[PDB]
């Protein structure tokens, strides 16, 4: 699995591959790992598919109920609900989640939640088995306040390399753009990103 | 299971003024069962004395081995082996079995016949030499012996005073060890006279 | 096998050894003689792992008989016991050690003294007035410690031995099917056919 | 165990503590961990005590024969090579962790050697359970172009760090200095900062306190004439 | 550890050693392995010291409450059963206790063996601990119902000595008790070191040992 | 796997005099081959003229002492400020230890003070709650080093009277507080030499009818 | 029972004449991966206490929240919350020590090693350690993990015993701490160059220094080192 | 414990049970009665893990005695055996199962027939003319298969039982210290004091 | 450990970090992992220090004897001798070696020998625990026929990132340049490469 979320001038973009594996067999080659927990709060999922689905579903329920009572929740609040589940059930879970969202007040924010259930707010985050191969590339090429087009190219190039080297990663590159304008879904196929 | 504590036993040696002392218990057991109260652990090759603790079959085997080697040494060299030389022979012999060792804790004691200098030494099961000035301990009550020797011992003791010190060190250490006791022997060694004394102790 | 006892009295050595041989859950034999005559005045009883016992005993027997023929002379019980110990001490560091415990009862014709040696499978030798292997000593040594004198007659040694067997028969969970008793003295080796 | 090695202007110095342990027990309070391979090649040893001595004597013996064969003074690189190949062959089972140093016709040298056979070069080194306490001192105070006097001080200060802070190290400090164009000086018990205080009481017993059963003279002499 | 107890014409004898071990180290030279539950009830101890002390002292609480409720002393049979039922609650939890409940009641003298498994056995003679085999040897060959109080006390004392000598985990001293219909009577602490030499000379036994 | 236990080393020593008692213990705290503290108190004044030390796993030792101190406080509240006798304290501690029979306090515990007749008293406990009154007891890491020495120098074991040759024992004459403190200091000095976990400092608490007094002595720091 | 995932290495500290100093690097390691480079492991509680934490970072963040809630709770119905009834270092420590020991007793520990550094109401220095086992001890110098093996020896050369504390100034103590942090950067494979340092003085109060770096490092001698024995080039 | 046998003849049921109790390597008792009277015409012998046996037996005894008082009526051996089986089948899936094997010998006063039931610790019940638990059947069933008739007298049943015990005493490695024999018939339960 | 060898126009350059670790303790911070087996045939060592030293010593012996009989050996020949040792003793070894050399005929060549003892001739190679983090960076930034200065910058930047993320890697960056001109050693200290 190769997932990442990157903040930029106009908001935040989430990115992911589409491969689900049972050992070396690809159980699903068109998986959607970019998941919606609120209108403009999404997450990237890595680890157990059952665990991360169950968590995201519970979070979506919590934020729907939050909204009914207190109005639109912050991205930090959403990350806290994820954390609470991942931390308190750490013994029985295998879930590496990146939380990303857009406020008008706070703009684009990214929170990463690794295995232990700790929380880390970052300008950008990478995770999944394939992220190991792009720590060098991403550190060297990331800049703050990039444009939408620059950020899309950054994620496209980064996940391209992660897919190239990681067997657990592959398929299409899915992306989700979170800005004031709304929510845009993007997709990039092998013939496009392999030749980079 | 542990070879070094199946049969049980202890040995202690001390230096004095122009003299040395070496002592041992007499117990041989099969774990909890006491088998023999006459299993002496101190042997001598000329004027050099060797005490051996640990697995009884290896104690017996090594005695027979060092008797073998010291008897040949004497035939070729035309003289008795000295404590310093014997100590090196013990080390060499033990290390040649580095990866299949004799489960023993040897102790050498004696006086150099030429220099007159008292000498004691201890070894681990594979040959490392501990050439101490004061005392050497070995056996299943080695912790107990260290505590007794370290508190009771003082340098330059006369033979008849050294006897009391080493005896009390052995006796009270053995009485806090389940696998040691059932009698005790003390050798007092001077340049040209050696006295051997059997001690009276509790038989449990 | 299970039980082997030994007692050295004034003018003889008495060895008592169980008669049972068990395979699986069935007792195959109740008249097994767990002993070999090494020389006319030396007897060795044995107990340990199945098969190894007899094969070791017969190997020792053959070596001593070979010595006797070569030198036209009977080895002392002490010499025999030392030979046996060396073979076991040699064996314990072998690829597959012989798991055999022995008692050597002999009459030294030179010193005119009976001698009993106890040797375990590690090669641990001890000369004793009375001895045993395995759990046998746990039940019997308290009686022997109490009743044993070095000036005992052969008949008194047998009575004390009967008492030891009675105690074993009462407190041991295993049925060892009685014992075969043999006496070693100046006149040689003989078996007590009623015990 | 704490052992160190420090290079300086015209040579090299090694040092060590004097404690030997088995579990939490001290077997020897004044152990000698500094070994002579050749007159001007000495090594300090940590790990299994019999192994450090044995492997050191063996290579020292073969070095002596090599020196006689070649009509040359032995080199540190020779001892280094012979030790590592021997230790590598026994795949770490010979538990000898050594700091090898010396002077030869090539110059002054300092190496470390692990039980599996890996060697390392440096101006300052430390091995044993107290190597971290010693290395902390070395990393704090070491500099290039040390004098003989400064290097001995640094080395012994590094050993003291081990003595005080590591339970596997203790007692005294041994040193050996190997300077170019000079005899190597072995300073046994260079420091003695752990002398036992006087006991409160004398435990010398009255003669006759111990109960005795039998007495006998032991014949240590040979069979006599006439 | 070696403990024994046996019934006879004049009540019941109770004898124990006093050694406590932590591996091969002798932790205690003088451990009290008898508990005075009441003036007519005794309890021996073998196994884990903590378990033996706690549960037999808790038995004494429960035997005392019996007297208050009923105005009458508990039987040896009932006391032993309360203890066995306690052991059955911590079934398989790892308790190590071997005890003999010795006393006098309306049926006469009573002796029950009880252990951590919950086993409860009535009998004339018992012996527990690592040295019980050595004690049984002396007991079985010398026991009679027609024993005098003096000889019976010696038999129990001599039987512990036999075990203390051979068993490495038994020794220290011998504690003797004699239970009558007027209650138990303590017959002192006897050092084995001194007792051994005394018995050797007077009895002529332990000939193989030199002294 | 998580191991809930640890070993903080240390050694303790209790000796009962005729009208006094001492409870001593080294001040060194360790894990493996490192020193945590050269001065970490281990023997505590628990009130009612009782001193206590729980040697072994420090976390369980601190918890037990804390609980016993608490037990003394509630004994006053519940029984009209009555003084907790040393024998009553000992029995109370047995029940504190056995409450964790299946997850024990990993400590060897000793208390010292005076009995109801004014004589010196020492009680010793195993981790699961077995206890017994004694005259002399060393506990902890170097317990096996010290006890034989105390058997010899306090109870005069294997010591006979000259001239008689084993027939008459050395009579059991009582020891003064000054004589006892010498044996304590020599015990810990000897233990420090041969045991790596013993050293740094020695703290002794002396109990008399007058109260609880402290004495401190330096030990070797290697 | 668990295993630590994202971890923080050594926390080092020492007493000086008028207060205490504590320091810890800004790294959150993920095994051998030096994953997170901006992690603060010193957490101030009021203006008189700093809690330094090593070990599992998720458990650290949990403890951080307990302390934040402890301050909130202490202010409730407390007119002297910023004065006589403010939180003391000894109160904060004992609370944590209670929590750590309770968690180990439920076989579900907080996988941490904690040092509470601060100054009490009466001006006394407070420095005490607690870990996942509930083990506690105090000393003139304290350190966790690698610091225990490398930092303590260096810091104990400045304050070897209690009587050395009044003789040690804040300049000397800070110098020793900063040197120790450099040594840990040389020798600890799970350390970072960036660290935080906090001083709690009885006169000047709490000084919290962020974004410190290890400097004045010796590396030049590396150029002369060639091969592993015989190699000359 | 070790040995329990049962045989149903014409007009009675005979149960034979060993007398030995062993702890560690020592036989603590050689006169132990491994049986409980559940009702005047129903006897249960038992064998299994130490402690569990007696406590299970006494628990069953108490339940049947309670039933007898409540209804002023003795349950049939079949009813008792079914109750016992249910308790064991309940027990086998418990946190800590009771490791007890039983034989229930009873005389049904309604049908005027003796009845023998064999139940193992799993709750496996079978009605038999003769039965045993553990290894006992391996030695004895061949004799019973050969000699058993359903019209045998009580005296003939005892003679066949003696033959079974003799075979056990010959081929079993363990000494079980003889057996206590009890007979269950129309007149109730009685013990054969000489066997 | 972070090691790499890169071919370029004028020859080949080897690069390595200087960290040797025993768990988390840095046993040596100034290690020389660039080892000479012949005048212009060098190797990069990763894995067990004892194993890789023993191997390199044996290889140096083989190539010295080869030279005495048959003249200067090729880089391919040297790689074969390494392979033969690593393959035939695979059960008892832990050695990841990169072989690099310069001929006049064949110019700069690089052979990588991973754990199994297989051989792979490449334009450039990376190895060691820290190489995982720079697969993306190196693949994106490598070009054939680079200049000396470009190649030095490529290795410097690459190992800089490997050191940054890998705990087992660190210290100084050592480099060895192999060309017709001769053999040049380079060294780059933390203050230089960390700020990249
Ligand atoms: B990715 O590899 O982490 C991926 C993300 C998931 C949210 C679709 N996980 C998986 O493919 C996992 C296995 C796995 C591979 C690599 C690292 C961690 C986990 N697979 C599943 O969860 C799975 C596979 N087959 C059926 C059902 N679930
Ligand atoms: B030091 O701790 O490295 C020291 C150096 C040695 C050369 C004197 N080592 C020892 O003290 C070793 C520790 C050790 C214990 C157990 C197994 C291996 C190593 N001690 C001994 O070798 C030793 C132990 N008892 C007697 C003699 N020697
Ligand atoms: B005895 O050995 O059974 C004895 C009886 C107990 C009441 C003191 N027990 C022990 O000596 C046991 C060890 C043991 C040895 C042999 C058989 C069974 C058990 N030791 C302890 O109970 C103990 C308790 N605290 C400290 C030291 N030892
Ligand atoms: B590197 O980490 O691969 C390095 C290369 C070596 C040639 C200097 N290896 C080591 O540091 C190894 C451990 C290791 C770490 C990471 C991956 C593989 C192996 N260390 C040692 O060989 C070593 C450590 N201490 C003493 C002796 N040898
Ligand atoms: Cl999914
Ligand atoms: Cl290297
Ligand atoms: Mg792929
Ligand atoms: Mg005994
Ligand atoms: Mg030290
Ligand atoms: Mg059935």
């Amino acid at each position: 699995t190769s997932i990442m979320a990157v903040t930029f001038k106009d908001g935040v973009i989430l990115g992911a591959d589409s491969r689900t594996t049972t050992g070396a067999y690809i159980a699903n080659r068109v998986t959607d790992k970019l998941t919606r927990v609120h209108d403009k709060i999404w997450c990237c999922r890595s680890g157990s598919a059952a665990d991360t689905q169950a968590i995201a579903d519970i979070v979506q329920y919590h934020l729907e109920l939050y909204t009914s009572q207190y109005g639109t929740p912050s991205t930090e609040t959403a990350a806290s609900v994820f954390k609470e589940l991942c931390y308190e059930n750490k013994d029985n879970l295998t879930a590496g989640i990146i939380v990303a969202g857009y406020d008008d007040k706070n703009k684009g924010e990214v929170y990463t939640i690794p295995l232990g259930g700790s929380v880390h707010k970052l300008p950008y985050a990478i995770a999944g088995s394939g992220s190991t191969f792009i720590y060098g590339y991403c550190d060297k090429n990331f800049r703050e306040n990039m444009s939408k087009e620059e950020t899309v190219d950054f994620i496209k190039h980064s996940l391209s390399q992660a897919i190239k080297w990681d067997g657990s990663s592959g398929g299409v590159i899915r992306m989700v753009v979170l800005t004031a304008a709304g929510v845009e879904r993007l997709i990039f196929y092998p013939d496009e990103y392999e030749q980079l | 299971s542990d070879p070094s504590s199946i049969n049980g036993g202890i040995v202690v040696a001390m230096t004095g003024k122009d003299c040395v002392a070496i002592a041992c218990d007499l117990r041989l057991g099969s774990q909890s069962l006491g088998v023999s109260n006459k299993f002496e652990k101190i042997f001598h090759y000329g004027h050099v004395f060797l005490g051996i603790t640990g697995l009884a079959t290896d104690v017996t085997t090594l005695n027979e081995m060092f008797r073998y080697k010291t008897n040949l040494y004497k035939l070729k060299e035309e003289r008795a082996i000295e404590p310093e030389t014997f100590t090196q022979l013990v080390s060499s012999s033990l290390y040649e079995r580095r990866f299949g060792p004799y489960f023993v804790g040897p102790v050498v004691a004696g006086i150099n016949s030429k220099s007159g200098k008292p000498f004691i030494a201890g070894f681990d099961l594979i040959g490392c030499i501990d050439e101490a000035k004061d005392f050497i301990v070995s056996g299943t009550a080695s912790d107990q012996l260290f505590g007794m020797c370290e508190s009771l011992y003082e340098p330059n003791l006369e033979p008849e005073d050294l006897f009391e010190t080493i005896s009390q060190a052995l006796l009270n250490a053995a009485d806090r060890d389940a696998l040691s006791g059932w009698g005790a022997v003390v050798y007092i060694i001077k340049k040209d006279e050696v006295v051997k004394r059997y001690l009276k102790m509790r038989q449990d | 096998m299970d039980i082997i006892l030994g007692i050295r009295v004034q003018d003889s050595v008495i060895l008592a050894s169980s008669k049972a041989v068990t395979r699986g859950i069935s007792v195959l034999k109740d008249s097994d003689d767990k002993t070999r005559q090494l020389s006319p005045h030396t007897l060795m009883s044995f107990a340990g792992e199945a098969g190894d016992t007899v094969q070791f005993a017969e190997y020792i027997q053959a070596n001593i008989q070979l010595y006797s023929i070569r030198e036209d002379y009977e080895l002392s019980p002490q010499a025999v016991s030392s030979f046996v110990r060396q073979e076991l001490a040699k064996s314990i560091r072998s690829r597959r050690p012989y798991q055999v415990n022995v008692l050597i009862g002999g009459y030294d014709k030179k010193k005119n003294k009976p001698e009993l040696y106890q040797i375990d499978y590690l090669g641990t030798k001890v000369e004793l007035p009375y001895g045993a292997h395995g759990y046998s000593g746990f039940y019997t040594f308290s009686l022997l410690d109490h009743h044993y004198r070095p000036d005992m007659t052969t008949e008194e040694g047998l009575d004390l031995l009967k008492l030891c067997v009675q105690e074993l028969e009462k407190r041991m969970p295993m049925d060892f099917k009685g014992v075969i008793v043999k006496i070693v003295d100046k006149d040689g080796i003989r078996q007590v056919d009623d015990f | 165990t704490t052992i160190v090695g420090v290079k300086f202007n015209n040579g090299v110095v090694i040092a060590a503590d004097t404690r030997s342990t088995q579990g939490p027990i001290v077997a020897d309070k004044n152990c000698a961990k500094l070994h002579r391979i050749s007159p001007k090649i000495w090594c300090a040893g940590a790990g299994t005590a019999a192994d450090t001595e044995a492997v050191t004597q063996l290579i020292g013996s073969n070095i002596e024969l090599h020196s006689l064969y070649t009509s040359r003074e032995p080199r540190v690189v020779s001892a280094l090579q012979m030790l590592k190949q021997h230790l590598f062959k026994y795949q770490g089972h010979i538990g000898a962790y050594l700091i090898v140093a010396g002077v030869d016709p090539t110059g002054s040298h300092l190496f470390s050697i692990h039980a599996h056979g890996s060697t390392d070069v440096g101006y300052y080194l430390s091995l044993g359970s107290g190597s971290l306490a010693a290395m902390a001192v070395l990393e704090s105070h070491w500099k290039q172009d040390l004098t003989k006097e400064e290097a001995i001080k640094l080395a012994s200060d590094a050993i003291q760090a081990g003595i005080w802070n590591d339970l596997g190290s203790g007692s005294n400090v041994d040193v050996c200095v190997m300077e170019i164009g000079k005899d190597a000086e072995y300073l046994r018990n260079y420091l003695t900062p752990n002398v036992r205080e006087e006991k409160q009481k004398s435990y010398k017993f009255p003669r006759g306190t111990t109960a005795v059963l039998k007495e006998s003279i032991v014949n240590i002499c040979d069979i006599q004439e006439e | 550890t070696t403990t024994l107890a046996f019934k006879f014409q004049h009540g019941v004898i109770v004898a124990v050693d006093s050694r406590a071990t932590a591996g091969s180290y002798i932790s205690s030279l003088r451990m009290n392995k008898v508990i005075e539950i009441n003036p007519y009830l005794l309890g021996t101890m073998s196994g884990c010291a903590a378990d033996c002390q706690y549960w037999e002292r808790l038995l004494a609480k429960e035997c005392r409450l019996y007297y208050l409720r009923n105005g009458e002393r508990i039987s040896v049979s009932a006391a032993s059963k309360l203890l066995s039922n306690m052991m059955l609650q911590y079934r398989g939890m790892g308790l190590s206790m071997g005890s003999m409940i010795c006393g006098w009641d309306k049926k006469g003298p009573g002796l029950y063996y009880v252990d951590d498994n919950g086993t409860r056995l009535s009998g004339q003679m018992f012996s527990t601990g690592s040295g019980n085999t050595y004690a049984y040897g002396v007991l079985d060959s010398n026991y009679k119902w027609d024993l005098s109080v003096e000889d019976a006390l010696y038999l129990g004392k001599r039987s512990i000595l036999a075990a203390a000598h051979r068993d490495a985990y038994s020794g220290g001293s011998v504690n003797l008790y004699h239970v009558t219909e007027d209650g138990w009577i303590y017959h002192g602490n006897h050092d084995v070191g001194e007792l051994f030499w005394k018995v050797k000379e007077e009895e002529g036994s332990f000939n193989n040992v030199i002294g | 796997q998580f191991n809930p236990y640890g070993d903080n080393g240390g050694t303790i020593l209790g000796i009962a005099g005729e009208d006094f008692a001492v409870l001593a213990g080294d001040t060194r705290n360790i894990t493996d081959y490192s020193i945590n503290s050269r001065y970490e108190p281990k023997v505590f004044d628990c009130g009612d003229n009782i001193v206590m030390s729980a040697n072994g796993f420090a976390a369980d030792g601190d918890a037990l002492v804390k609980r016993f101190k608490n037990s003394v406080k509630w004994y006053h509240f519940d029984h009209n400020d009555k003084k907790l006798s040393i024998n009553s304290a000992a029995r109370n501690i047995q029940h504190l230890l056995y409450s964790r029979r299946f997850f024990p306090y990993y400590v060897y515990n000793i208390i010292a003070g005076l009995d109801e007749d004014g004589k010196g008293a020492v009680y010793s406990f195993d981790p699961v709650g077995s206890y017994q009154r004694e005259q002399c007891r060393a506990g902890g890491a170097a317990a096996s080093l010290i006890m034989p020495f105390l058997d010899n120098q306090v109870n005069f074991k294997n010591q006979y009277e000259p001239g008689t040759n084993g027939k008459v024992k050395k009579p059991l004459k009582y020891l003064s507080v000054e004589e006892v403190i010498k044996l304590v200091r020599d015990s810990f000095t000897s233990a420090t030499e041969r045991h790596i976990q013993v050293g740094d400092g020695l703290e002794i608490l002396i109990v008399t009818k007058d109260g609880v007094r402290k004495e401190f002595y330096e030990l070797k720091r290697d | 029972t668990q295993q630590p995932i994202v971890t923080g290495t050594s926390v080092i500290s020492m007493k000086y004449d008028n207060g205490v100093i504590i320091a810890a690097d800004n790294l959150g390691s993920y095994g051998s991966l030096l994953r997170f480079n901006g992690v603060e492991r010193l957490i101030p509680v009021g203006d008189n206490t700093v809690v330094g934490i090593s070990g599992d970072i998720s458990d650290m963040q949990h403890i951080e929240r307990l302390l934040k809630d402890l301050v909130t709770e202490n202010a409730y119905d407390n007119p002297l919350a910023d004065a006589e009834e403010a939180l003391e270092p000894s109160y904060i420590f004992e609370y944590l020590a209670t929590v750590m020991y309770q968690r180990r007793s439920k076989m579900n520990p907080l996988w941490n090693a904690i040092i509470v550094a601060g100054v009490q109401s009466n001006g006394d220095q407070f420095l005490r350690y607690v870990n996942l086992l509930g083990v506690t001890y105090s000393s003139p110098t304290l350190a966790t993990g690698f610091g225990a093996h490398m930092a303590n020896p260096l810091l104990r050369k400045v304050v070897d015993r209690e009587s050395d504390i009044p003789k040690t100034t804040v300049q000397v103590a800070e110098e020793a701490i900063v040197n120790a942090m450099r040594v840990l950067y040389y020798r600890d494979a799970r350390s970072s160059r960036n660290f935080s340092l906090a001083i709690i003085d009885k006169n000047t109060g709490l000084t919290f220094k962020k974004n410190l770096q290890v400097e004045n490092m010796k590396w030049d001698f590396a150029k002369d080192i060639k091969g592993y024995g015989t190699q000359k080039i």
